[PDB]
RNA sequence: ACUGAACUCCUCACACCCAAUUGGACCAAUCUAUCACCCUAUAGAAGAACUAAUGUUAGUAUAAGUAACAUGAAAACAUUCU
């Protein structure tokens, strides 16, 4: 029974589990786009918007500085979290990331996820688009659209 | 490429249709539900007054979770809150084509998206005039008791002291071992015990060279209709439909629960007081306060109760 | 066995026997060896018995190859279509005699299990029996328990 | 437990030519109306990913290249130029990656 | 060994008549000796049996399995020869008619077991056969109808005879 | 006789299609380019006035077979059954295009069209049924409309819901069907031989042959209903997937004639709607 | 009218059917009379149903 | 009363329902002599006939696509991190 276990088991125990997390999370900040296995990405992707919340809590901030030095195994990724990533994001309140399924990986055919921080400056993921309004279908619905605001 | 494929109702509206039609839709969910909101004044069926042996329509609820309560005498109770969400009559059939000899009343509740039922309860809940709902029991009644397909149903259709019976899939465990399926006792850890700690032991006898159908086994445990019996009703809270029912309730938290006056026999004409066919806000008779109490519940706002 | 094998109904080619009789044997052709002693009893049935049964049986061409291939046949052909290749070999002639009387008398329909010993396409002359021979009629037409 | 008899090819086919068992077919296979390449609906299109990864790691290259050896990870912001492009009022202040292909024209 | 779905490419039809109709074009290739269990190519090969060659490959080129990829090799390989020698007009139009796995020739290897015991490893390879047709696909069978199935009882009810009588 | 008609005009499309085949002898090849964004450069060798873009779509892939509706050959909308001409220029229109405009006109066109047959075919023989045109409404309008004129015996009939659910039966009858959309630019002077009897089709012919610079009509077949189409049409009917004939309106000058307008609203297998959306879309269809 | 077939002797209160619902304790032995009670139909198909060859043809 | 056998009769045909053992009539294939020269004959021979030895060798099944096995992470594939 799992009822409401919010957390994978991953790697070799917890203390693995954080380890194989904080590697994603070092790439992740670094190269501001990951790929790695869908289930890994989406067990980081809560990491990565909860470091960018402390590197919104400021540079001066003694704990975001503790969870950042954490966190980052690389530290001259700190000054990048404290002062382009976090900046990067002051407008925003979340969704920091942006996590998309990719083609199974050839080696184990293991379910993919590539997973970037919204902003960054590598050339745009092949994002779905919605259908344009001018299909059939939604020239329809405009058109119901404009009925309703016209009667009511 | 087949012509099989799977289609969703975003998948091809664009960004500009998607919220409109969001709005439109639960625009026209809120107003179908409100012009239920009257049913006296939209031809209700024959209202016949009580006699015994009738047996009325239940509600269906969902569990919220469970609070303390105490007594007068000053025990405490653990009670169980269930939400009367939108539950609305559906549908009513005779004894003949009941399965039985009871006439039946076929309730719902907790309103749903329309984008994830089947053609044909959408067309159902469409003729009804309802947005369609999660779970829709079937209830037994006597035909004194039909109520008008449509009709809406209100925690007040349960009044304090009554008793009531509760059914609801039970909490789901999966495949469980025999030792939490069925308790049995296994095998002690050591004194060379060895790979079998929680095993079922002989599962039979020799004799007859087989397993006897019911026997205990591991398997799937919970996730099954249970019924609890004969739960008094501490309280109601008309402004937001809550029941407060005695004890535990099957099933999890935020699960439709099916809640019908007890089958007990001790309880068994106990609704000469009960809203005969159902609670009708719409008769305005008399205002119900915003919670009703039983007699012996101590009220929060009561002074503290002193045992003199 | 019956069940691995294939059967048929008895019957005969054109109604053989109603107006006229017909023999169904209508060629004989017995392939023989000038030399081997395979073909020595074919040998003596074509100079002692082949003449005999060509002027009993005047309405089935009999050939006389006298150059077979492997052992020694008789192929009869009848007037159905069938063939039926039946060998010869080490035959003495009163064997290979009562063998082409046999292939002379017989029809050329599969020798099969026949289903049944007797065929009529007249089984009935009296009308064959349904569940209302026998039964009653009622006044009107009235089905038990029928109120009018 | 070893087995009592051998199983009959007959039992055998009715258990692995089981539904199943069988492989079932998807019905999420689509045309990328970009490129007309064949994509699952909610994965991305195998042949874009591709380009945008072989130019991902070239702008990679260029990041390394101009950074030069471990722990130099700017404190800036980075923008990627192509041939005939120039730094923009808002690019300035922030470390210009050159391209030496022409600006795709998925990148904008 | 046998190499005869080779030579079924081979075979020349005599010229059709102009009151004739049109002889679908008929292509057969193969791959030999592929490592893989034949047991398990033939769920590939059923799997994409009787569909059109785009869905075919469509449906390969999404699927996990190892022998997904030389299939959708074998065909695409089966459509390039169709249209080059078979004078199939249109690559598209084209069904697998029949797509088989069967045994290679397989190479017989010791796994070492744990009590100076053994077993024979078998490393084992599979051939893969298609026929394309040119063509839509063949409609998939229509299911049995109650109307159908009531008429094949009624036949076999006016089928019975008086048994073991006249 | 209404078969009489329907066979006499059958006759003469097919006796305008043998001639046109005929005069059109020989293989011609003429080369067509692809020049959409996907699959760039590739070059059909098509045979003239026999091939078509739905067997340049065939030579692309089944993909393109399935989802291209229209052609835009040289940048003029083409029915995908329409035999090329020339060399040229071909771009293949789906509905899920950027601005699928000319595709929708199109498919509200042969839904029209559609429309028309079902009404044609469908009242008794008594009574009788005079198409007059197919007007040319925008899909924002929320219906495609068929103008008809029925039997004076009916100037005052209104079918009901039961009607209008035949009428959809009917069309969907037709959709099962699946009949492509045949497609002949014929002279005026044919088209006028056809639609003799029909009135209101001689004068419609009269307007398409003036507005052309030549005498060039566009007629339309499903099969057995012939039709003139003020443009291309989709492939073929089984592109239709959600059909209903919504309502009819009697138009307001009843003086002279009643024109009875069809309306109904159809959407195809690519954009299929949810029950509900489809429920509204019927709703706004019938104003 | 198998409500009102008649036995004869007392087979009524003699004549016990057995049935077993399968599970340990589901042997169920009910008279002649407690079953018509119970189903009005039950004594004469259980008599058809034992006349009846024992063969597939009998359902 | 009827039903009821391989008993008995009936039409036809007959050597054609015991272990061990014993008597007999035939006989596949092979080789040789002589034929036949087509694929057989008369004889003479013999490593002369396999539903069965936990038989020997080889093939392939079944168990079974089961048991079991394996590659720390990202990446610019330089490197860095755990
Ligand atoms: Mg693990
Ligand atoms: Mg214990
Ligand atoms: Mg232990
Ligand atoms: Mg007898
Ligand atoms: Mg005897
Ligand atoms: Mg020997
Ligand atoms: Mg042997
Ligand atoms: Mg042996
Ligand atoms: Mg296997
Ligand atoms: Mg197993
Ligand atoms: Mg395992
Ligand atoms: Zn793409």
């Amino acid at each position: 029974i799992s009822h409401g276990r919010v957390f994978r088991r991953m790697g070799l125990g917890p203390e693995s589990r954080i380890h194989l997390l904080r590697n994603l999370l070092t790439g992740l900040v670094r190269h501001e786009r990951i790929e790695a296995p869908w289930a890994r990405v989406d067990e980081m992707r809560g990491y990565a918007e909860k470091l960018i919340d402390y590197g919104k809590l400021g540079d001066t901030n003694e704990r975001a500085m503790r969870m950042a030095d954490f966190w980052l195994t690389e530290k001259d990724l700190i000054p990048k979290l404290f002062q382009v990533l976090a900046p990067r994001y002051k407008d925003q309140t979340g969704g920091y990331t942006r996590m998309l399924q990719i083609p199974n990986r050839s080696l184990d055919r293991a379910k993919m996820a590539v997973i970037e921080y919204k902003g960054n400056c590598l050339p745009p993921l092949p994002l779905p688009r919605r259908d344009s309004h001018l299909t059939l279908l939604n020239q329809l619905l405009q058109g119901l659209r404009q009925d309703l605001r016209q009667s009511q | 490429l087949h012509g099989k494929s799977g289609t969703w109702w975003d998948e091809h509206l664009s960004e500009e249709n998607v919220p409109f039609i969001k709005q439109l839709v639960s625009d026209e969910d809120k107003a179908q539900l409100a012009s239920k909101l009257c049913p006296l004044k939209d031809e209700p069926w024959p209202i016949h007054p009580w006699e015994p042996g009738s047996f009325r329509v239940g509600l269906i609820a969902l569990k919220l979770g469970m609070m303390p309560l105490w007594t007068k005498d000053g025990q405490k109770h653990v009670v169980t809150l269930l939400q009367v969400q939108d539950c609305h009559v559906l549908k009513y059939t005779s004894k003949e084509n009941c399965n039985g000899k009871m006439a039946t009343l076929s309730v719902g509740g907790k309103t749903v998206s329309r984008f994830r039922k089947a053609t044909s309860i959408l067309e159902f809940y469409r003729e009804l005039g309802l947005p369609p709902k999660q779970t829709v029991k079937i209830f037994n009644i006597t035909d004194n008791a039909a109520i008008k397909p449509g009709t809406p149903l209100y925690a007040a259709h349960f009044r304090p002291g009554q008793y009531v019976d509760v059914t609801a899939k039970t909490i789901g465990k999966g495949f469980q071992g025999v030792m939490k399926r069925w308790g049995f006792k296994g095998q002690p850890a050591t004194h060379g015990q060895t790979k079998t700690h929680r095993r079922p032991g002989a599962v039979a006898t020799g004799d007859i060279g087989r397993v006897w159908p019911g026997t205990k086994m591991p398997g799937k445990m919970g996730n099954i209709y249970r019924t609890e019996y004969g739960l008094k009703v501490w309280r109601i809270n008309t402004k937001h439909n809550i029941i407060y029912v005695n004890g535990s309730v099957p099933g999890h938290k935020n699960c439709l629960v099916k809640v019908k006056d007890s089958k007990l026999p001790a309880y068994k004409d106990l609704g000469k007081n009960l809203p005969f066919p159902t609670y009708f806000p719409d008769g305005d008779e008399e205002e119900l306060p915003e919670d009703l109490y039983d007699e012996n519940v101590c009220q929060p706002g009561a002074p503290s109760i002193t045992f003199a | 066995t019956a069940r691995g094998t294939p059967s048929r109904f008895l019957a005969s080619v054109l109604h053989n026997g109603l107006g006229r009789y017909v023999q169904q044997l209508q060629r004989l052709s017995f392939s023989v060896s000038r030399d081997g002693a395979s073909s020595r009893g074919a040998r003596e049935f074509v100079e002692r018995e082949v003449i005999d049964f060509a002027r009993r049986n005047p309405g089935v061409v009999i050939y006389v190859n006298s150059r077979p291939c492997c052992v020694p046949r008789v192929v009869a052909e009848y007037l159905n279509g069938a063939v039926r290749e039946e060998s010869i070999h080490c035959k003495s002639v009163e064997e290979i005699s009562t063998l082409v009387q046999k292939l002379a008398d017989q029809s050329g329909l599969d020798v099969i299990r026949i289903r049944k010993p007797f065929h009529t396409d007249n089984p009935s002359i009296q009308g064959q029996w349904h569940p209302f021979t026998n039964k009653p009629t009622t006044f009107r037409g009235l089905r038990p328990r029928e109120v009018q | 437990a070893a087995p009592k008899n051998r199983r009959t090819i007959e039992v055998n086919r009715c258990r692995r030519r089981n539904p199943q068992k069988l492989i079932k077919v998807k019905n999420n296979i689509d045309v990328c109306p970009e490129c007309g390449h064949l994509k699952q609906k909610h994965v991305l299109c195998a042949y874009c990913y591709e380009k945008v990864c072989k130019e991902t790691a070239e702008i990679r290259r260029q990041i390394g290249k101009q950074e030069g050896g471990p722990f130099k990870a700017p404190t800036i912001e980075t923008v990627v130029l192509y041939t005939g492009e120039t730094p923009s009022e808002q690019d300035q202040g922030k470390r210009i990656i050159e391209r030496d292909r022409k600006r795709p024209s998925w990148f904008t | 060994i046998s190499r005869k779905w080779e030579k079924k490419n081979k075979i020349v039809y005599p010229p059709q008549l102009p009151g004739e109709p049109r002889r679908p074009a008929e292509i057969y290739h193969c791959r030999r000796q592929i490592k893989y269990s034949k047991d398990k190519m033939w769920y590939l090969a059923k799997l994409i049996r009787g569909m059109s060659i785009d869905q075919a490959l469509a449906q390969l080129e999404f699927n996990d399995k190892k022998g997904a990829k030389i299939i959708k090799e074998v065909l695409l390989e089966a459509q390039d020869m169709a249209v080059r020698d078979h004078n199939v007009e249109f690559r598209s139009n084209l069904y697998i008619a029949e797509s088989t796995s069967g045994r290679g020739q397989c190479l017989k290897r010791i796994r070492y077991h744990g009590r100076g015991r053994f077993g024979i490893m078998e490393k084992v390879y599979c051939h893969y056969f298609v026929k394309l047709v040119e063509g839509p696909p063949p409609p998939p069978e229509p299911p049995k109808t109650a109307v159908a199935h009531a008429k094949e009882y009624i036949q076999q009810l006016r089928s019975r005879t008086i048994v073991h009588t006249l | 006789s209404p078969t009489e008609l329907t066979e006499m005009r059958n006759d003469l499309f097919n006796k305008e299609k043998a001639r046109q085949l005929s005069l059109t002898p020989r293989t011609e090849k003429i080369e067509v380019k692809h020049v959409g964004k996907t699959d760039p450069g590739t070059v059909f060798v098509m045979n003239k006035n026999i091939s078509t873009p739905y067997s340049c779509a065939m030579h692309l892939s089944e993909w393109y077979c399935r989802k291209s509706i229209l052609a835009l050959v040289d940048g003029q909308p083409w029915d995908m059954y329409k035999p090329l001409t020339k060399s040229c220029e071909i771009k293949f229109l789906t509905f899920k295009d950027c601005d699928p405009g000319e595709v929708n006109k199109a498919y509200w066109r042969s839904c029209a069209m559609m429309m028309g047959c079902v009404i044609e075919r469908a009242f008794k023989d008594e009574y009788m049924v005079n198409l007059v045109r197919a007007p040319e409404v925008p899909v924002i309008s929320g219906a495609f409309c068929y103008d008809v004129v029925l039997d004076s015996k009916l100037d005052e009939w209104m079918p009901t819901k039961e009607n209008l659910r035949s009428f959809t039966k009917d069309a969907h009858a037709l959709i099962y069907k699946d009949l492509p959309f045949e497609t002949l630019e014929v002279e005026a002077k044919v088209a006028l031989e056809i639609f003799q009897h029909s009135k209101y089709k001689v004068d419609f012919i009269e307007e398409k042959a003036s507005q052309n610079p030549e005498r060039i009509v566009k007629l339309h077949r499903i099969g057995d209903f012939i039709d003139v189409s003020e443009g291309p049409l989709i492939p073929r009917t089984s592109i239709c997937f959600q059909y209903e004939v919504s309502a009819v309106h009697n138009l307001q000058p009843t003086q002279p004639s009643l024109i009875r307008r069809f309306q109904g609203v159809s959407l195809p297998v690519h954009l299929r709607a949810h029950f509900t959306i489809w429920d509204k879309l019927l709703e706004r269809s019938r104003k | 009218n198998t409500r009102h077939i008649a036995f004869s002797g007392n087979k009524w209160e003699q004549k016990v059917y057995s049935s077993h619902t399968g599970y340990p304790g589901g042997f169920r032995q009910v008279t002649a009379a407690q079953l018509h009670l119970r189903d009005p139909v039950a004594i004469v198909k259980l008599a058809i149903y034992g006349m009846l060859p024992k063969n597939l043809h009998r359902r």
